[PDB]
């Protein structure tokens, strides 16, 4: 099993929900018009606490840093495994040496985002079970806390998606409505967008879905929806808590991390066990 | 919204107007789509060469086969024919298009039931254009034309 | 031969050139998303100098007051005339109102020709052309008749590019919005000038764009005259606010179908491209002598 170290240097930012009208100019530019902006990594997720902005160095240059923005001091690095064996092979070994891992799944591939200064210690551990590479200039040169955040359980429904980048404009106006206009112990707001290396993966709930045309948007051919599990947190070993003691059951997983929380979807028929998974107390 | 039409002299031929034009025949195979407990529907032809249509109308002379007038959202009217469309004493009528000297939506079309060579068209508003035009099927010039800086929404012929 | 005083009580304001990006959230709402705003009068046009915004009172609340935006003094009203060409309307309205000087802007459109007066003039105006065509103010499906019971410069800058005046189908705008949004405020980084004009008026669309900028959009989905006859404009200048009167009156003595547009500083005009050696020289001769 190989393990690549991709190129993009990522910055993580989180804008507040009230004052999003200031930042509507750059976001439409980054999302809808490819030729205008020079970027290859941009992901946005909607949560009731705030918004989350994961962009590159180039994209970061298009932010007018007002007093509605928060930014973490470090600069993440993207990884991959490309040669159910993820949580028990990468994430589980991670926590031992006291590192921090954010994770951002996607309809096409998976992703891991290790920290910025913890670069010597990350390839220290995983190297035993997997040869490491590094994509340099297009050619990959192969060389060499105890606070249980209580669990929520939104009653909602969810659906993963993809749509070809040719027919984005036919949707453009409708989606522009959803993110900026149609927003003003359940029923939680959740919308996640991912534009990575020319690929589009989005997660939306079932009720919202009945708006778009029922042909263009591409997803599974039996309509199998997803439920959700949500854990709170201080920071910015948090994604691990839901990941570690879940791997033991060895089930499917679609982790989506965020600024201060940690989310993880699960397929429709089978909540009655994944809910039970942590019902073994801790 | 799609409508329906009965051919003026046909006894068992109706045409469904939708995103694509369709012609049906009421099948009487009661002893021999489903219509009722005494008849069903058979298809004879189909045409979808007029995208973004607005209104339809039926010709009535006697039998230039089965002519049909449709009106586009740009403002042009194109005469189309479905069926056999062979061996007609007047077979050059197919394919013409009457362009107005502007671009507006077309609302209504109608035929004068006395002489079959008059077709009436209504168009939306403009600053300096005749709103209603009367053509002649037998094109850059309307025969007569009425109205100026107004919009026509419905037409009919007085049969007197 | 009738005159209708409408009720869209419009409000003018000028958006400065560098800092448009504040006013990007509200504008997208108004242009392409009807069912989120009550306002039913909107028309904006762009000039190298600045941006001009026409909107009624309902849409006013959305626009947030920055330091980039000076607004207005008075609440302009709107008039309309109907049965009568552009020359007839100009001769019978613009100059008779010039005879005793309460100034007026004229905003044209591919559908009609609006006239925008000021509130304090609603007695003087009705006192002036009450000796003319029918007058009845409209409140409801049927207008309420008004009875008079008792009431007692600079040279021409002439850009040399070609324009194209054309409309749009409201059931089509979503298929174009992306390409249209790029033109409006994203791609903004002597013999030619830049001009875009948008106008959504009671369910009708009229826009004015240069021929070069027209090639971007699709071909059969637009809506334009059937021969391909462009226009050519005669830009005039003015102070930082009438100007249109001394651009209309001198060229009112002809049979030319003028198409006016107004802004804060500039005050435009348009003529059919086929013949311009008339318009160019008529105002030059109507400049000498007239000036001194």
């Amino acid at each position: 099993m190989e393990l690549h170290i991709l190129e993009h240097r990522v910055r993580v930012l989180s804008v507040a929900r009230p004052g999003l009208w200031l930042y509507t100019h750059p976001l439409i530019k980054l999302l809808f018009l490819p030729r205008r902006s020079r970027c290859k990594f941009f992901s946005l997720t909607e949560t009731p606490e705030d918004y989350t902005l994961m962009v590159d160095e180039e994209g970061f240059k298009e932010l007018p840093p007002s007093e509605f923005l928060q930014v973490a001091e470090a600069t993440w690095l993207v990884l991959n495994v490309s040669s159910t064996k993820i949580a028990r092979s990468v994430i589980a070994p991670l926590a031992e040496h006291h590192v921090s891992v954010l994770m951002l799944s996607t309809y096409q591939t998976d992703f891991i985002l290790v920290r910025e200064q913890d670069l010597s210690v990350v390839i220290h551990t995983l190297a035993q079970e997997f040869d490491i590479y590094r994509e340099v200039g297009g050619e990959p040169v192969p060389v060499t806390s105890p606070t249980v955040h209580p669990i929520q359980s939104p009653q909602n429904r969810f659906c993963v998606l993809t749509l070809d980048p040719e027919t984005l404009p036919a949707i453009a106006t409708t989606l522009i409505d959803v993110l900026f206009y149609s927003h003003s112990p359940s029923s939680i707001t959740f919308f996640a967008f991912s534009l990575i290396e020319g690929y589009i993966s989005i997660v939306m709930d079932a009720e919202t879905q009945k708006k778009f045309p029922s042909d263009l948007l591409l997803t599974s051919s039996s309509g199998e929806l997803w439920r959700m599990v949500r854990i709170g947190g201080q920071p910015l070993g948090i994604v691990a808590q839901i990941a570690g003691p879940l791997a033991a059951a060895d089930i499917s997983a679609y982790y989506i991390s965020t600024f201060n929380f940690a989310h993880a979807l699960v397929p429709e028929d089978g909540i009655g066990s994944v809910i039970e998974v942590l019902q073994r107390r801790q | 919204k799609p409508d329906i039409l009965w051919a003026p002299h046909h006894v068992d031929r109706f045409v469904v107007c939708d995103s694509e034009l369709s012609l049906y025949h009421v099948e009487s195979t009661v002893n021999s789509l489903r219509l009722s407990e005494d008849s069903a529907a058979t298809l004879l032809s189909i045409n979808s060469d007029t995208p973004y249509m607005k209104c339809v109308a039926w010709y009535l002379n006697y039998d230039p086969e089965c002519l049909l007038a449709v009106g586009q959202a740009n403002g042009r009217v194109v005469l189309t024919s479905l069926g056999q469309d062979h061996n007609s004493k007047f077979k050059d009528l197919i394919g013409k298009e009457f362009v107005p000297k502007h671009a507006r939506q077309c609302n209504t079309l109608a035929w004068n039931p006395l002489d079959s060579n008059w077709l009436a068209a209504g168009l939306d508003k403009h600053r300096a254009d005749f709103s209603v035009l009367i053509w002649d099927i037998c094109v850059t010039k309307p025969l007569y034309e009425l109205g100026q800086n107004d919009a026509c929404l419905s037409l009919c012929w007085l049969p007197r």
